[PDB]
DNA sequence: GCAGACACTACGAGTACATA
DNA sequence: TTTATGTACTCGTAGTGTCTGC
């Protein structure tokens, strides 16, 4: 790096350095702290969605076990480096077989993003794990468990990282605002919670971009308007207005309202579709067929949007799908 | 000059990037600071992602350090997991180039370099998985700017690491100032609604509007009469179907008679029109009318959506157009 | 040359009597050749797009565009799967085709264009069959033409530009080439028959030739030459209009489908389709001609025709999304037979 | 840095053939081979965690404890196995002259042999054919279909089945008395249910419960480890109302941090292994689930795709 | 003018230094200060740690007014060091906050000049101050004898065990084709002070090392005629090749029991 | 009709060591005045020529011109039996189906007779146009081979630029850059290592590394190698010999 | 000291597999 | 057999170094 901190993104500037700074996964942190305090650390497997604090947790755990110089005491392998079966046969075998060069403790092997590892490498890793388990522990971080062999899943204790709740995001946001002397309105906080979707990294990126959005970073408070303008997300009022126009008015009014809402602030159609879907899941639909029609048609529309095409045709298709599905109600 | 108006009028600064204000102000404020994050530029084609990143690089470093502190990769060179591993890691794990006294005195050179990965949607997911921890580890010395137009082709972890900046489609209200400025600079005489019609024809694409303006200007000079360009000329250049032919399409469809529709579609397709424009014009005719009830529009919106999604995947325009017109005819 | 279709091909913009507005547009583009952007000519097949491209090159560069030769360039893909491709080069321009392997058309677009982009001041590259690219050569070509533009320019010739991706259509000036009417085809054929020596009684046979070609200069010219050769250079009023052997086989297949709708009929159709695909005939054109031959049968009502065109669209999508061409054609024929019976 | 205690998986690994539980007939056959000593070439197969390699090691130890170091060659996937590094080493070991008791032979244990190269197996064929008088082979693989036909011809096939709840329960109680830890019957049945026949998984979960809470009860067990997602997916696919399946999906998979691709693959596996419903219904469900799988793989991984897949499942189930 | 100017009497010395440990490790930081050029590098398997040190005496003329870290690839440095002769001289030139260093080659002839620049690289490895605690067995033997013993015993097994008991050095390698044992007594030669085996006895040891790491260590045995091996039951082994002004220390981690 | 006898066996093998990788096989054209053999590589980039005079032969007889299309691997396999005292002898007849190689030794009565079949090429595209070169420099063969292989260890291309009294070789790869400068100098003590450069116009040319390796593989032919350069023109790599010279025709890499 | 004579590592070409 | 990347394996060859010998 260069120029120390303050030149880093807030994703990397606020990486936890202690296991007490990892919010959300209270059960996982307490269990691993009990594991390291009692002197029994099994072969861990951290599973969960991105941004939930897996590599941060394992880095803080290794730092707690060893100290500041954990980087030289731990063999960390990731999909960035080559991880063929030659690597498993030489580097992992030598690191597991040999004694510690800097201390008198056990060896820790961190297989970061190990879901991108070949089948034969995992097959060798099974025997490597079983053979040298007396003085070497393996930690496997993965986002998808279907890419791991069943025997590797059997050999490793599974810890699931649940998406970050309300309290954890609020606490981290409060810490960041305290550090940066930044202000933020509570409704903006709820908007950021909604935009998080269990991802702390999205929260940090949006906070950085919104601090850059304000004309003066001091003595101006972040509002929900700033969050929605910087992120480009549709406001709940806009989604409610679009849905009301579609569900209550004729085609001309609905089309005009959707076009006006999209062109007022440059709203994306996929964001509107996601918001409309989230609103419609709370509806008390009378028929079992309205849900089927809505879900299938909107999935087809969002797939076509992902493949790209004409936005006007897709918007009219959204309006028509919603109206036709709700025509089955009565 | 010696270059097309698209390349001639590329935004040299960040002040010249119109429409998109949120991302431009974020980058402008980050210019003074050094908190540039890993960015993910996305949006429709022609919205100005490459121009924005080029300008941001231009006044981050200057004309001198730009070559040394930038690695730009495209689909023009192979980007398998081997190259995306070794070349990207080798560039990132280097130290940043040393600026001169002149560069420090004039430009605010940051202590990091930028690895611009344009057209990142075409990369293999294995290459992106390799890119993940390289992006995370060397953040203090290098920055990554993924430029794509299809977000779903980028895996979830990279979307998590990379700050996302959506580029708005350039509507006729956002991009009217840029085309007005270009017309004033190039001495293009046009009517009141000609620029608005040009922006309406394009679907959030200022580049296509600039090309249409260039073609209209070229025709105007070739005629040599010095007359103002009308909307009909830029409509003929854009390839949109005239309204009388669309009226004939509607009249043929309304009366049924499969054979008549088939023959007229054969003639219309040998006329050489692009089926996507025909479907768009049929949509904007049928949906915006007041002579059709709610059920007809509900069905025709899905019919046009299916036809457009089919036309996007190659296919034969004749068969798709005939099927769409026949399905509309039986509504 | 020996064939009349290549004997009277125009060599200049002023030598074209095919589309007045299109020729005026090309003259406007050639009036200021320095700022000429990347073009993309699209339209129905056989109308004279490449004739327009060569005439525009002659108007921009000069005579010598048609003094062109062929050189072979060696390209190596992954492993040692050696591929031989020959470029039809010339002074003042280059010509390339996706005629290489469809999954290996990216390497030519990468290496050849990076080589010719090394250094009036630019060279023009013509890409025929541009609709046959496989979404990766186009992806490379996006930045290949956006970055290198002051020294290389593109004239991208294609028909039915839907497979062309959105960014390529964004950075290409689209030019539309319509097919002529019956009068223009008849005029060109009359010019041919008066430049050569053909005995003709009533020009209605030329009108019939224009009708048969369906707005196709190449097909009409070859049909005229073939009918003159068969009639010993003396065209008759009731001269039988020729059809390609493929068209006759497709019509026989359509008659078989209409007449008998059993499963032995299906295996006979499979054999016919296997022969047709084995004899260098594209699958999408096969499906289009089969569809429009089925819709020309008068014994079907409107419901069968609508179902036929719907299944034709669905299996055209499938053909565009698949590689085993016989599978989708067999499925389409089975579905049509199930619908009709 | 503090040292770590031995895990319960390896601390309580059986050392004799009587401590291993499960397939009583196979273990009795192994003990009779133990008594006789004329051990034939054997292939041991089954799903992971049911006592495959520990039985081989116990058999070798009891057969020749004094010469385990000398006349046992334990090659495996961690070791480099190829054509030459296998043929040379195994030929040298098989031709090696070592003096055993009259009923004993050298044992070449090819643990994890399903990943071996075919040419290596071809050389192994003649190795076993020539040197069967001195050395004997003992394969152990998860999937026995990878081993070529002639090797399975020149071997004694020993198939291992997943343990019933009774055997895993017996081993769990034995280890509990050995470790002297408090427990509740509900927690033990929860551990057995979570293990699904895998003894190693049961031991790992029991040790995690003991070291994280201290009391093996249902609440602690379900706190540390969740119910398996195949079961929740199976009850999501078999639910009656579409709303029930939608809410099960959302709450128990989406809010639990389960990837959409994992949910789709699990649904495919369950529908393939599902049994109560008719075959054609399963085929239609697999077809539409695979369409959704293609959509997920192309990049469109959202909640809406899973909801649409469930809606299509219900539109198929209610018979239009 | 340039900040760092480290001249070499002969260009062959630094090539020999690099080739001694160019294969075991490929990332290295050269810590240039007034005292000398020192470098610590850790193997990719985190088994073999190399602690290079070149004093100010080994340089013809040396000046480093400010400390600077030099992140280098040993593969690239080795392949760029081949561009020289034995008579040629070397001068490591660096500026402040450098992008690269200039491998400026010279000669007796002023016509022969060759300039090479290899870009520096960013390494965040925190640098460990080794205490070098008391070793149970401290022994010195000629490098040729140690290299021969290691090469002969590497063909037998993958692990070489070194037992130092009752003032007797013993190397054993139990393998598949057979087992071998080389026993050398600590004799002293008054005839030659370089072939004498020296051994200091405090406590007996029993340490097993890998064969490939021992081969990598003995590949750097051309730098000194004698290698001083110090062993300990709780510390990594030390293989010090003393240079004219500094030393080349190899720290090897023994296998677990 | 051809009776060629070398003074010593270790001459023609030493010549063809350079020929090994520059071109797979050549079409010999043996005349009474001398022996020549020219061929073109696969990519038509590097061309090589050979010229051996009669003075290098103890007894050279050539009644009629003889065309020999022969490979090099089998020929070198034959020549591997060349003792330090054994003498080469090339024997051919009318319409040679196979060249006759015979060996004679003085200290021993043993005789070695070998024959090699003659292949076909059917491509004798020959043309010589350029004779005048703007720049001309002479370097030792060992020094030139060392410098070019050292630069090839750093980059896949080598840049050779000439200025007044500064023979400069520039190499720039991906790991870094390398600049080498050697100046002309004449010394009486060691004329073999003397370096001279006479120049008319500056020359800037970039060449490929593999072709330079092919050129330098014949480093044992001459103690000093005279490479002369031309601006915006292909350069010639000439190797001296007692009774002739060998030259390498290499085109530039699109100089501009 | 120099030329082989050797065994060694490294590079290149080719084949085969890819869900249980 | 086609299939289009990436991995792993196997083999063969070319350099690359070191040990014997005169
Ligand atoms: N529980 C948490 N408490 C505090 N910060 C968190 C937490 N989880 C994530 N973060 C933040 O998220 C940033 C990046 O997440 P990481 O934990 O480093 O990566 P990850 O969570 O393992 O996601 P993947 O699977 O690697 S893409 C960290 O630098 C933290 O700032
Ligand atoms: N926001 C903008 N302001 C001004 N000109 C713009 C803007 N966006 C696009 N342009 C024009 O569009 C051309 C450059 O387009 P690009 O910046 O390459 O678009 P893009 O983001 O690269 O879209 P792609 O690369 O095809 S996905 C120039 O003619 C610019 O003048
Ligand atoms: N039948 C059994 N009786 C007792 N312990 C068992 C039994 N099966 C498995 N275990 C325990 O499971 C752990 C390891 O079992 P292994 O036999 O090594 O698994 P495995 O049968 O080899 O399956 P794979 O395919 O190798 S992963 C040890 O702690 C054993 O004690
Ligand atoms: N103005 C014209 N006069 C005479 N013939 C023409 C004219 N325009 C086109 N043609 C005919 O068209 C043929 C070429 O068409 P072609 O380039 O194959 O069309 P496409 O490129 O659309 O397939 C030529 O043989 C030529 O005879
Ligand atoms: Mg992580
Ligand atoms: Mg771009
Ligand atoms: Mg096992």
């Amino acid at each position: 790096e260069k120029r120390s901190k303050e030149n880093l993104p807030w994703v990397e500037k606020y990486r936890p350095e202690t296991l007490d700074e990892v919010y959300g996964q209270n059960e996982v942190i307490t269990t691993v702290r009990k594991f390291v305090d009692e002197g029994k650390l099994p072969h861990l497997l951290f599973y969960g969605p991105p941004g939930t604090g897996k590599t941060s947790t394992i880095v803080a755990l290794a730092r707690e076990i060893y100290g500041k110089n954990y980087s030289n005491m731990v063999l960390e392998l990731n999909a960035s480096d080559d991880r063929g079966i030659d690597v498993v046969r030489n580097q992992i075998k030598d690191f597991a077989s040999t004694r510690q060069i800097f201390s008198k403790g056990f060896k820790l092997i961190i297989l970061d993003e190990a879901d991108a590892m070949t089948n034969a490498a995992q097959n060798a890793l099974r025997r490597v794990i079983e053979r040298y388990t007396k003085n070497t522990r393996f930690c496997v971080l993965a986002n998808y468990a279907h890419k791991l062999t069943p025997a590797l899943l059997s050999r490793c204790t599974r810890f699931r990282f649940q998406p970050l709740p309300q309290e954890a995001i609020e606490r981290r946001i409060a810490n960041v605002l305290v550090h940066e002397k930044l202000k933020l309105s509570p409704n903006a906080e709820k908007a950021l919670i909604e935009l998080s979707n269990g991802d702390m990294r999205r929260v940090l990126n949006v906070l950085q971009s919104c601090k850059a959005t304000l004309d003066n970073p001091d003595e101006d408070e972040i509002s929900d308007d700033v969050i929605y303008e910087c992120c480009g997300a549709p406001r709940p009022s806009d989604l409610k207005a679009v849905l009301k126009s579609i569900l209550e008015d004729d085609w001309g009014t609905a089309h005009y309202t959707l076009n006006k809402v999209r062109s007022a602030k440059g709203l994306a159609l996929i964001d509107l579709i996601e918001g409309i879907v989230k609103i419609l899941e709370d509806y008390e639909l009378q028929n079992e067929e309205t849900r089927v029609h809505l879900l299938t048609k909107l999935a087809d529309i969002e797939y076509s949007i992902s493949k790209g095409g004409n936005d006007q045709i897709q918007g009219s298709a959204v309006i028509g799908a919603i109206k036709a599905s709700f025509e089955n109600e009565t | 000059a010696q270059q097309p108006w698209v390349e001639k009028y590329r935004p040299k600064n960040l002040d010249e990037v119109t429409a998109q204000d949120h991302a431009v102000t974020v980058l402008k404020k980050t210019l003074k600071s050094a908190n540039l994050p890993h960015m993910l530029f996305y949006g429709p084609p022609g919205t100005g992602k490459t121009s924005t990143i080029l300008a941001l690089t231009k006044e981050l470093y200057g004309p001198d350090l730009m070559k040394s502190r930038i690695l730009e990769l495209n689909a023009s060179d192979e980007r398998g997991i081997s190259i995306v591993r070794e070349k990207v890691k080798n560039f990132a794990r280097l130290t940043v180039s040393k600026p001169s006294k002149h560069d420090l005195e004039n430009y605010p050179c940051p202590p990091y370099k930028i690895i611009i990965l344009d057209e990142a949607d075409s990369m293999t997911a294995d290459a992106q998985s390799a890119l993940r921890r390289t992006m995370e580890t060397y953040s203090g010395v290098t920055r990554f700017c993924l430029i794509c137009n299809y977000v779903t082709r980028i895996i979830d972890p990279l979307a998590s690491r990379c700050s996302k900046f959506r580029f708005k489609a350039l509507d006729a209200s956002n991009a009217i100032d840029r085309l007005r400025f270009i017309s004033e600079q190039e001495n293009v005489k046009c009517d009141d609604g000609v620029l608005e019609r040009i922006l309406d024809i394009s679907a959030g694409d200022l580049r296509r509007g600039i090309t249409l303006l260039q073609s209209a200007s070229k025709g105007a000079q070739y005629l040599g009469d010095g007359k103002n360009i009308t909307s009909t000329q830029v409509e003929e250049l854009a390839g949109v179907v005239p309204h009388d032919i669309l009226i004939e399409i509607v009249e043929k469809v309304k009366s049924g008679d499969f054979d008549e529709i088939k023959k007229y579609v054969n003639t219309f397709m040998k006329s050489g029109w692009s089926a996507a424009s025909v479907v768009n014009q049929l949509h904007e005719y049928y949906i915006t009318n007041d002579n059709f009830d709610t059920n007809f529009k509900n069905q025709i919106s899905w019919l046009l959506f299916t036809t457009d999604s089919r036309l996007n995947n190659g296919t034969n325009e004749h068969i798709q157009l005939l099927n769409l017109l026949v399905k509309i005819s039986q509504l | 040359m020996s064939l009349w279709v290549d004997k009277y091909r125009p060599k200049s913009l002023n030598a074209l009597s095919h589309n007045e507005e299109l020729t005026n547009f090309l003259k406007s583009l050639s009036d200021q050749p320095r700022d000429l952007p990347h073009l993309l000519l699209y339209g129905p097949n056989g109308t004279g797009k490449k004739t327009r491209c060569m005439a525009l090159l002659e108007s921009i560069f000069g005579p010598g565009v048609y003094r062109l030769k062929i050189d072979v360039r060696q390209f190596v893909t992954a492993s040692n799967r050696k591929l031989e491709l020959n470029v039809v080069s010339s002074p003042y321009h280059l010509e390339i085709t996706p005629s290489d392997m469809g999954n290996n058309d990216r390497i030519v677009i990468q290496e050849l264009l990076k080589e010719v982009a090394q250094m009036h001041r630019y060279k023009c590259v013509i890409i025929n069959e541009a609709n046959s690219l496989t979404k990766d050569a186009q992806a490379a070509l996006r930045r290949t033409m956006e970055k290198y533009s002051k020294n290389i320019r593109l004239i991208m010739v294609c028909d039915s530009m839907s497979p062309i991706i959105a960014p390529i259509k964004s950075r290409c000036l689209l030019i539309r080439c319509p097919a002529p009417s019956d009068s223009e085809i008849s005029t060109i054929l009359s010019d041919v028959v008066t430049n050569e020596r053909i005995q003709l009684e009533t020009k209605d046979i030329l009108k019939r030739i224009a009708q048969a070609s369906n707005g196709n200069l190449r097909v009409s010219l070859l049909m005229l030459e073939s009918m003159a050769l068969n009639n010993e250079l003396a065209l008759k009023s009731s001269s039988p209009i020729i059809k390609p052997d493929w068209i006759i086989v497709i019509h026989k297949l359509t008659r078989k489908i209409v007449k008998e709708r059993s499963v032995n009929s299906l295996i006979e159709c499979r054999a016919v389709l296997y022969d047709l695909l084995a004899h260098c005939i594209p699958a999408n054109i096969i499906l289009k001609e089969l569809t429009f031959s089925l819709l020309d049968v008068e014994t079907l009502n409107t419901t069968n025709k609508s179902s036929i065109i719907e299944y034709s669209s669905v299996f055209d999508e499938r053909l565009s999304l698949g590689n085993k061409a016989i599978f989708h054609l067999e499925g389409f024929i089975a579905k049509v037979m199930c619908c009709l019976d | 840095t503090l040292s770590l205690q031995l895990p319960w998986v390896e601390k309580y690994r059986p050392q004799v053939l009587s401590d291993i539980v499960g397939n009583k007939e196979t273990i009795d056959r192994l003990q009779q081979i133990a008594k006789d000593g004329n051990m034939p070439h054997m292939i041991i197969s089954g799903m992971p965690g049911i006592g495959k390699t520990t039985s081989v090691h116990c058999l070798a130890h009891e057969l020749l404890g004094r010469s385990y170091a000398d006349g046992v060659l334990e090659l495996n996937a961690s070791d480099d196995r190829g054509i030459d590094v296998v043929r040379n080493q195994i030929k040298h070991f098989a031709q090696k002259k070592l003096h055993l008791p009259p009923g004993k032979h050298k044992i070449v244990i090819l643990d994890e042999a399903d990943s071996m190269t075919a040419g290596a197996q071809q050389a192994l064929r003649r190795t076993m054919e020539l040197y069967s008088n001195s050395t004997r082979f003992a394969f152990a693989c998860n999937q026995s279909n990878k081993i070529i036909e002639p090797l399975q011809s020149r071997c004694a096939i020993l198939r291992y089945s997943k343990l019933s709840d009774e055997d895993v329960l017996k081993r769990l109680l034995q280890i509990i008395k050995l470790e002297d830890v408090k427990y509740t019957n509900d927690g033990l049945e929860a551990i057995i249910f979570t293990a699904e026949g895998d003894m190693r998984q049961a031991i790992n979960n029991l040790q995690s419960t003991v070291a994280g809470h201290g009391l093996v009860n249902a609440d602690n067990v379900f706190k540390i480890v969740d119910s398996p997602h195949p079961l929740i997916v199976k009850k999501m696919l078999l639910a009656s109302n579409l709303e029930d399946s939608i809410q099960i999906l959302r709450t128990d998979l989406w809010k639990k941090g389960y990837s959409s691709i994992d949910i789709v693959t699990t649904s495919f596996r369950v529908t393939k292994n599902l049994a109560q419903v008719k075959e054609s219904v399963r085929l239609e469900m697999i077809k539409e689930i695979g369409l959704t799988h293609m959509r997920i793989l192309e990049g469109v991984g959202t909640y809406l795709q899973l909801a649409s897949m469930l809606a299509k499942i219900h539109k198929l189930n209610n018979k239009a | 003018a340039s900040m760092l100017e480290a001249k070499f009497e002969e260009a062959s010395l630094f090539k020999r230094i690099i080739d001694g440990f160019k294969d075991c490790v490929q990332l290295v930081n050269f810590q240039c200060k007034e005292d000398g050029i020192i470098a610590q590098a850790v193997d990719d398997s985190r088994v073999l740690l190399v602690s290079l040190e070149i004093g100010v005496e080994a340089f013809q003329e040396y000046r480093c007014d400010h400390p600077v870290t030099l992140g280098m690839d040993l593969t690239s440095l080795s392949k760029i060091l081949r561009c020289g002769n034995n008579t040629d001289t070397l001068t490591l030139i660096a500026d402040n906050t450098p992008d690269s260093i200039i491998l400026l080659f010279e000669d007796t002839k002023k016509d022969r000049i060759a300039e090479y620049s290899l870009k520096l690289m960013d390494i965040d490895a925190d640098f460990l101050k080794i205490e070098e605690l008391q070793y149970d067995s401290t022994l010195s033997l000629p490098s040729s004898e140690f290299s021969k013993i290691v090469r002969d015993l590497s063909q037998l097994s993958d692990s070489i065990n070194i037992m130092i008991t009752k003032e007797t050095i013993k190397f054993v390698a139990d393998g598949d084709i057979g087992s071998g044992s080389v026993i050398i007594k600590p004799f002293v030669d008054m005839e030659h002070p370089e072939t004498s085996i020296k051994l200091e006895m405090d406590q007996p040891v029993d340490l097993t090392f890998g064969a490939k790491y021992l081969l990598d260590i003995i590949k750097g045995s051309s730098l000194s005629d004698r290698v001083g091996i110090r062993l300990s039951s709780e510390a990594p082994a030390l293989f010090q090749f003393d240079l004219k002004s500094g030393f080349l220390q190899f720290f090897l981690a023994p296998k677990f029991n």
